[PDB]
């Protein structure tokens, strides 16, 4: 079988895997994509040239 | 001999000599969360002695014409000592369970018992229009009768024992997590229940994980001068146990 | 129960409750049409049987 | 613009198709999974558990616990059949409704070995022999004890072991049997007669009970997925 | 595996049957208990002797996606396209699988669920009978908005909310094929759940059951045309097929009949039909 | 045990529980027409499953005073389903056969009966001036039955079942393909034919290739209070069978 | 393109593959996994500790 | 020369020598059902020269004024023999077809004839409220014939032509597997049909698979003192026929 | 992350990639596969045996 093997959403500093096969031929049907944490804060926050150092005054 | 038993958990152990077997529900033992598959932040509770221990509710008299009891066993256990408190102070709480039913009788007594365990087992109303109460589903320690005719009550369950409450054949129970208390055969059946739920915690007031059906399908039978009283106790013992969201308690 | 021509109640019993039987047989010779036994009903406090005892045909 | 030509079938919802269609809610993530016990992956590992069978469907005990076990007492009663019926897995009403028997009511075709299970439920001291008789098609169905042992028999001892496992094979002319059984796909039946007596001391009940359980072999399938004809309903909200 | 991946075979056959000669031992196959919970292992091998039959019958069609990915109505809905009162020419449906019978029995075989849908519509216009029939009314254009649970409700067929700036809808004129489109596992646990023993309220009161775990939104469907000179009736029917389908925790089969779609309210039902006595096998062998 | 024994063929089984052993007619087989050994030049048609399969007859009553029955056995499938039909619309047409006869009772019942499988079995008019009809010695599906007495009947057969209807006698009869159903030892025999002819192939509605009899040799007996009623069943699955010549059909 | 190529559903007695292609990016849509024939029977049959041997006699 | 053509199927052959070529439906063969494909699990039926073979339906006249005739295919070769009979005893059935229209003329008679075969073509009724009857849409081997002018019947097809009883423009039905019948250039056209549905097998009498519908684009013409009869011939070989399902026989 | 990268629809002949990851476990949830441009006219426009050659006369 094509079985995929993932780790499941566990603690972080307390003391495993699921298994997940795909039954349809349409990924459209698949289950959600709980599991995908990637981030990019700054083309909300600092989506500006000229990058700002946080230490230096920010002008003049 | 394999019809002895012991099982400790806690600061309590239960023998029993004429041990069917125990039944591990779908083949899966209780366990603690994982990181792969929790989804609430803050470190967990784990009493693990406090809470994980044999707890014993009220007995039933099995009767010669009792229909049967069930038990909303979330529910149910929330006087008994930690495991009530921890319910009460936390917001989610975990758990698998040891169901031990007990019922011993004498060589001349025959009877037979199913002993279920129905994850989900929603009810229906005796009144086809009407809702339930939680008085009518559940009584804590108390045992919920089966009828053995159809019931007439608004605000209660439909709980002639054929439709088993939920709407289907009484006869199929045994596609759950069951054993059978042949008298014959047995005094004692034991399930052990895993977690099951479709998310990994819960809140322990609101919903009824499983229920522990007791229903006696060949009915309690012996001659006259044996003794006419056989209880049947159950007793519960909460397994991997863990609560999230610590607050203020709850105040039913 | 009610009584059928040409045939009888086996072992009538003095009360009938619910979902109690009444089981008929016809006598020799006659031909049986019609459920073998009816049962006791109840409702709004008031029994009544299932339905017509069978008819015992020559 | 590619040349292309439309077959019959072009525009039709076949209820059955498996198609790829679009999505309306694009690139939603999903819940994670989650180990949940007990994961079904075929119906057949449904229909191979055992099932209280209702062999006293007689009338004024359709509702009642007492459909579900077959009476058996102490006394010369050899003379008498404990129990018998006809194997119609999803057709008679002694099994239309057990597990196997509501899996069946989804489709057509069914195929293999059928146990049937019987559980002794009268005291300890309480000790029968029985003779447990599946007779193939063909012939009526046994009205001696003499006729039944010709087919294929188990001769139940009661004892520690509380119960006993009837096996019907599969002893058919096709492959496979119509759920909805006819004179051409019929199965036999099975019927019970006492072997050698209930003998009972005293102080002890002499009428005790048999159960039946019914499940499907290892060997069991199934065919062509049709609707139950048990759920119906005359309007919507319902 | 860049322009072309191969796939091997699944195919699952039943176990066949093995030969067994006779036998006299203290082996005991026929004899267990089921006390244990325990279903009997044992093969007809093992109570009669047998020949060995090569089988090549397959449980294909009995798997949970076989079983369940088959389109099956869910709805069905009756909107006008002219009429005084306004809510009766469009249609609101709260989305469930609870109203039809037959696909809510085959849900309720499993305990929880978890599947992708197919949802496709069949709409179907009629004239309505009148004095006058005759007009020349062009294609009828349906809108089906899914409406997520929390947006704007329409309150007429003219409403803003039909303008459908991110709540998902089709257009589709009559004539064409049904419109289909999929719908992702979108349960805010783990798996869907037929069934909910427990309450809305953490005071054990509230709403009892499925109604708590359910709210997947509502489906609007209008006709954009407006209104035609004499009344038309558009019914829409709704099927959903579950494909990628996960189910655990099977149940016995709903016995009883269904009597709303909120609850598992039923009447008391026999457990089967009666015959005329527990011996009963009638006679087929006969002149 | 070698007392079980099933047979499938085509959509059909037969279980039985009280096998004597198979019969198989010569130690041969049915099998197809090779091209060394044919003679009709267009392509056949093989079904397979359609056709060869179980057909159960009619049951017989056997009595306490029955002399025996018999089938013309080519014959007495026309009504049997796909099987028929091809009989029907080809001229010619082969198959071998599994009979199997099924005669159960009790133990307290006693009888034995002969089953045998006569090839070519012509037979002769009660009129020795006289010839038989078609009725007088098939009957389709119906059984022909044997008589106890010498028949006076012109166009009928001479049928006192000590000659067979053949002019032999009757305890010779076990040359050919036989089987025995003793009572206290059997419920059911099974005869594997093989096509037998001097031909490939022939039209199966001129030709009687061979005729099941079934002649009790010890009469049926029980003692009172037992069942009187003990039938015969006939099952009949055609093997290898094949056809050739196909146009429009025969009509009877 | 990335064509998966898997065998058709034919009889296994009787004396072939077919082509599949996603063109959708969500895997929801998809077709279904028609053909995923694994099985555990033991999860609801001998669903217990101390497994039963069927030869012996399976108590005392 | 291209122009001749023989095809053998089973015991029939048709020759021609106007052949215009042969239409394999969309590039596609007929062929059997496969493993990777099949969803029935017992054992077909492949008789192959009994039921694959050409048939011939009663012939239509070409008339000067005729709107054209069709056929629904799977239907309409019900009395064909042994195709019919195993279309009447089992369940599914599946085959492909060899469609071979025969329609010759002098040198000096003009005319065009479309001949396609439309899978699923379903039909209308004449009243836009109303739904067709199975006599409407089909009567076996007789043509169903269209109309020049709307038709108005309730339970009949609007079978005007140039609306195909498909609501669609006549003149776009060359999307579909056609030939064109010129006289000055044909007398014979040929469609190789593979099965074409949603699924593997179906059912041969509740499901039309493909209506053969021949059209007279341009109408029949001659000068007077030629031949004033032409008829169109319709011959239908199945191809690759088998059957699952059998039980007794449909009886419509 | 198990990233697809490809190529976005541009011009073809006017003087750039596109990513894309899947979050969802079905495949009917992905989206349209839309840019599998196959084709095969020959089912429909000259579907017959003996090919035709476009030169030669086309009959006799």
């Amino acid at each position: 079988m094509g079985a995929q093997v993932s780790t499941q959403k566990t603690g972080a500093h307390e003391t495993i895997h699921y298994t997940n096969i795909n039954y349809y031929k349409d990924a459209a049907s698949n289950s959600a994509n709980r599991q995908d944490f990637t981030q990019d804060p700054g083309k909300f926050t600092e989506p500006v040239k000229d990058i700002m150092i946080k230490s230096m005054p920010a002008l003049n | 001999s394999d019809r002895v038993r012991s099982i400790t958990l806690g600061n309590s152990t239960i023998t029993t000599q004429e041990c069917a077997n125990v039944v591990v529900a779908y083949g899966r033992w209780p366990e603690y969360l994982s990181d792969k598959e929790a989804t609430a932040e803050d470190q967990p509770t784990q009493p693990d002695v406090a809470t994980c221990r044999f707890y014993t509710l009220e007995s039933v008299t099995w009767e010669k014409d009792s229909p049967g009891w069930w038990w909303k066993f979330p529910d149910a256990l929330k006087d008994m000592g930690l495991f009530g408190q921890n319910m009460y102070y936390h917001y989610l709480g975990r758990a698998g369970y040891t169901i031990h039913v007990q019922c011993n009788a004498s060589k001349f007594h025959q009877g037979c018992l199913l002993v279920v365990c129905v994850p989900e087992a929603e009810m229906g109303c005796s009144d086809v229009g009407g809702t339930v109460n939680e008085h009518a589903i559940s009584e804590g320690e108390i045992a919920k009768k089966f009828s053995a005719t159809a019931t007439n009550g608004a605000h209660t369950v439909q709980s002639i024992v054929t439709n088993a409450g939920m709407g289907v054949g009484v006869g199929n129970l045994t596609i759950y997590p069951h054993q059978w208390v042949n008298l014959r055969t047995n005094n004692s059946a034991t399930i052990v229940m895993p977690y099951i739920n479709s998310v990994p915690m819960d809140n322990m007031f609101r919903h009824h994980n499983f229920t522990l059906m007791i229903i006696p399908f060949v009915s309690l039978d012996y001659s006259s001068d044996a003794s006419t009283y056989v209880p049947i106790t159950v007793t519960v013992a909460p397994m991997c146990a863990e609560y999230n969201g610590l607050r203020l308690a709850t105040s039913l | 129960p009610p009584q059928i021509d040409n045939g009888i109640i086996q072992g009538e019993r003095d009360h009938y409750g619910y979902r109690q039987s009444v089981t008929y047989a016809c006598n020799k010779g006659f031909t049986m049409i019609g459920e073998h036994s009816i049962y006791c009903t109840v409702n709004n406090d008031e029994g009544e049987w299932s339905g017509p005892p069978p008819e015992c045909r020559g | 613009g590619l040349p292309v030509m439309n077959t019959p079938g072009s525009n039709q919802f076949l209820t059955s198709d498996d198609f790829q269609s679009p999505s309306a809610m694009p690139q939603f993530d999903v819940t994670p999974e989650l180990d949940i016990p007990g994961e079904v992956k075929n119906l057949m590992e449904i229909a191979e558990v055992d099932s209280v069978v209702p062999v006293n469907n007689v009338v004024g005990k359709l509702d009642t616990m007492d459909i579900f076990r077959i009476p058996v007492q102490s006394g010369n009663h050899q003379s008498t059949q404990v129990f018998g019926f006809q194997v119609q897995p999803g057709l008679d009403s002694v099994f239309k409704h057990t597990l196997l028997g509501e899996i069946l009511n989804y489709y057509a075709h069914w195929s293999g070995s059928v146990k049937l299970t019987f559980v002794f439920c009268g005291s300890a001291m309480a000790t029968g022999k029985f003779l447990l008789a599946y007779s193939p098609p063909g012939a009526n169905a046994p009205k001696t004890r003499k006729d039944a042992m010709l087919g294929t028999h188990v001769i139940w001892d009661v004892g520690l072991q509380s119960s006993c496992v009837l096996c019907i094979p599969w002893i058919s002319q096709t492959h496979y049997r119509l759920v909805h059984q006819d004179e051409y796909t019929s199965a036999g039946n099975v019927t019970c007669w006492y072997q050698t007596g209930i003998v009972v001391p005293a102080g002890t009940p002499t009428l005790c009970s048999i159960m039946c359980f019914v499940s499907a072999c290892n060997d069991f399938s199934v065919r062509l997925l049709k609707d139950t004809p048990f759920i119906e309903q005359s309007a919507l909200l319902q | 595996g860049d322009v072309v991946e191969a796939i091997e075979g699944a195919v699952a056959r039943v176990a066949d049957t093995i030969s067994s000669g006779p036998t006299n031992s203290q082996a005991v196959p026929a004899l267990t208990a089921v006390e244990t919970g325990h279903t009997s292992q044992v093969v007809p091998g093992d109570t009669m002797q047998t020949r060995h039959v090569k089988n090549y019958h397959s449980r294909s069609e009995s798997t949970i996606e076989n079983f369940l990915s088959r389109s099956a109505c869910v709805y069905m809905g009756e909107y006008y396209t002219t009429n005084t009162d306004e809510t009766k020419r469009f249609a609101s449906w709260t989305i469930n699988a609870r109203r039809m019978v037959q696909m809510r029995r085959k849900l309720e075989m499993f305990t929880y669920v978890r599947f992708d849908v197919e949802v496709t519509f069949v709409i179907t216009s009629k004239q309505d009978q009148g004095t006058q029939l005759g007009q020349d009314m062009p294609p009828l254009t349906h809108q089906i908005m899914y409406i997520p649970p929390g947006g704007p409700i329409p309150k007429s067929t003219t409403d803003y909310a039909w303008q459908t700036s991110t709540n998902p809808s089709i257009f589709w004129t009559e004539g064409n094929a049904p419109p289909r489109m999929s719908i992702p596992f979108v349960s805010i646990g783990n798996a869907y759940s037929n069934f909910y023993d427990g309450w809305s309220h953490f005071s054990q009161n509230g709403v009892y059951g499925y109604n708590t775990l359910n709210n997947m939104g509502q489906l609007y469907m209008r006709h954009v045309n407006g209104p035609s000179p004499l009344p038309m009736t558009s019914i829409v029917r709704v099927y959903f097929k579950p494909k990628h389908v996960k189910a655990w925790v099977p149940r016995p089969p709903r016995l009883c009949q269904y009597k709303n779609a909120s609850t598992v309210n039923f009447s008391s039902t026999n457990i089967t039909d009666k015959r005329d006595s527990i011996t009963h096998v009638p006679d087929t062998v006969k002149p």
